[PDB]
């Protein structure tokens, strides 16, 4: 899941590293 | 460990659809009677500590699609169901202890009772979220429950409480802003279990402390929204939400300082942290206010500080930084006001996931409903 | 490193002893010599950086006991002695800048003189405390050219100043306050090299605290001394005593501190550390001022420092121990008062040297007296 | 040298150690 400004992100909405 | 104030399930009379002359035939009959039972199964479930999510969706749902048709017309060539007033509905409200509302309408019944699922759904995931060991696994499952618990709220209000031919007193769930509280109460909690996974694996400073600001608003927001009523029954839930306004402002605060800190601004970090660990303090004296203050549902604590295990370690990094600057143990050049916080958070923010009703039960045909016959 | 502020030395007109028809005899006119000579010498010295106290004390001792013959009676049987007003003598002063007093009074000579050998041997002294080396025999020795010097000065107040004719003027060295300033700034300095001692000894930190604390009021005692001046002379001068009472203070609180950590006082401790921090700070506002004051003698600056490295020390053992009674940050329970020191310091209390003037030259007999004729 | 109290001392008066 990626966010509008392209960020991949988790389950909980947090920046997945 | 997690800690979320519950105020206490509604409860309802016994409903057995049973109709006597009314009713003609036998498909009219059997779908009173899998009214009746599906009323009273899911009914027993909220009080079931073995019921998961899975079992309370089938259970509402297959009473909602029966339901339904006391509401809705089959064909639509007609305005709604001609069963809609046939029967009375009691329940008992959130904050009104012992003391029932009644309404003949079947939206009544239908909001009532899809209001106790989404209360259960936040109860299950309270009671998960308390638990110690709570692996990821779980905590998903709390954030779920919550959102799920919000979507439903957030449905009633919106699509269905405009329906109702008797407005709610004021004070009772059936109230426009009394389910905006709820609603809001769900996100702010989802957020918080955010905040927990946040920390644990630690994320950015700036990413906490946004994130842990925008609940502390959401707090702030359902308690203003809880003004409008009258202190006897909300107090004890309005100190709550003030508490926890409280404990996230001085994560906020917290987590900004470690911020102002990695930019090397020393008297600005230090006052910061004060401001943390000052808020904190106060946040632990409205927690006595708040057991001692007389409401409904049971008394909540924190216990559980992880503060002070960041605090300590934030304050050592700075003291180590910042000391021949602005001091040792007596400290100098620091701003006389705190950091004033506007914080945007980028990451974390909870929605409610959209909700709806299932269709009409099937088992509702012209001819059924034609066998109901009211003289 | 030492530092000790230092006023002017005095200076004085030469005196030949040249009385011409008065003198007969080789006798009275060798002993005129002798007194031209020796005070000569003796005044060589006092700007010889090679000079050190044995040959401080043989000349002094020389010229003195050479000079009683203008003050004392040889016969007894009578007061004094016939020459005492035979010669005028010129003296500066160390506040007073260049601008001299005369007497002529063999009294006036007498206490002028040995002031200013009192003065040399703090001079000594300060020169020999400022080095970073030093060992142990050059503190003994500067320690002792301070005691002294203060039993020098006591010596001239009490059994000497009461004797001169003219009356005292406020604001020169021959005056009761100021020599008693004096008196108390030795005993002081002596204690300073103690202290630094007992520091690097690692003595107890009560012995310490006591002897700071002393120390600091011997300088508000001096500096309470010297607030009848008139401040155009005596700013300078006061401030640095203010400095050092700080500065000294400081110390007691910071050591006092470690006491009190020890006897498991957190909320005391905590706030006997912030006096400690504040009164330095205070202590390095002073010394900015002190800097800037307009007065006699030079600007002494001490280059800090350890007291520092033993706050920095302690406060790390304090909040380790003390956070979760009161720190980490914002402190709670604290006292608002500092802790009341009145401290008892059995070691390391300074008094000054008793000390004698010598008595009459064998030089001096009745014949030799008579060589001298007054008509 | 001994003080008052029968303790030993240094030149400065201190405890000997």
């Amino acid at each position: 899941t990626k966010n509008k400004d392209g960020v991949l992100v988790d389950e909980f909405g947090l920046p997945q590293i | 460990t997690h800690w979320f104030h519950r105020n206490p399930l509604k409860a309802t009379a016994p409903v057995s659809f049973n109709y006597y002359g009314v009713v003609t035939g036998p498909s009219a009959s059997k779908i009173c009677n899998d009214l009746r039972s599906s009323r009273a199964r899911l009914l027993e479930l909220f009080t079931d500590l073995s019921c998961n999510p899975e079992m309370m969706k089938n259970a509402a749902d297959s009473y909602f699609s029966l339901l339904q048709g006391f509401i809705n017309s089959l064909d639509e060539s007609t305005q709604e169901s001609k069963l809609r007033y046939i029967q009375n509905f009691k329940w008992t409200d959130t904050l009104q202890g012992q003391v029932p509302s009644a309404q003949q309408d079947a939206v009544f019944e239908l909001i009532s009772m899809g209001f106790n699922v989404a209360l259960w759904y936040t109860k299950y995931a309270s009671r998960l979220a308390g638990k110690e060991n709570i692996t990821e696994d779980e905590a998903k499952e709390v954030h779920r429950s919550l959102k799920i618990a919000a979507g439903i709220f957030k449905h009633l209000k919106e699509s269905h409480l405009p329906k109702l031919i008797t407005p709610a007193e004021k004070g009772r769930d059936l109230e426009s802003r009394l389910i905006e509280a709820y609603v809001i109460q769900c996100q702010a909690e989802a957020q918080e279990v955010t905040i927990a996974r946040a920390i644990e694996l630690k994320h950015a400073p700036g990413l906490i402390a946004a994130l842990a600001y925008e609940t502390a608003n959401f707090y702030q927001k359902a308690d203003h929204t809880l003004s409008s009523l009258e202190p006897a029954y909300s107090a004890k839930w309005r100190k709550y939400l003030h508490l926890k306004m409280c404990f996230y402002t001085a994560y906020a605060y917290c987590y900004h300082g470690e911020t102002l800190l990695a930019s090397d601004k020393c008297g600005e970090a230090i006052r910061s942290l004060q401001e943390a660990e000052k808020l904190y303090a106060k946040a632990e004296a409205l927690c006595k206010e708040y057991g001692e203050t007389k409401g409904p549902g049971p008394t909540v604590k924190p216990s559980g500080h992880l503060f002070f295990r960041k605090l300590g370690n934030l304050v050592k990094n700075t003291l180590e930084k910042c000391q021949r600057e602005n001091g040792f143990i007596y400290f100098q050049k620091i701003p006389t006001e705190a950091p004033q916080l506007e914080l945007k958070a980028n990451y974390g923010l909870v929605e409610p996931i959209p909700f709806e009703f299932p269709p009409t039960s099937v088992q509702w045909t012209p001819e059924t409903l034609a066998a109901f016959d009211l003289t």
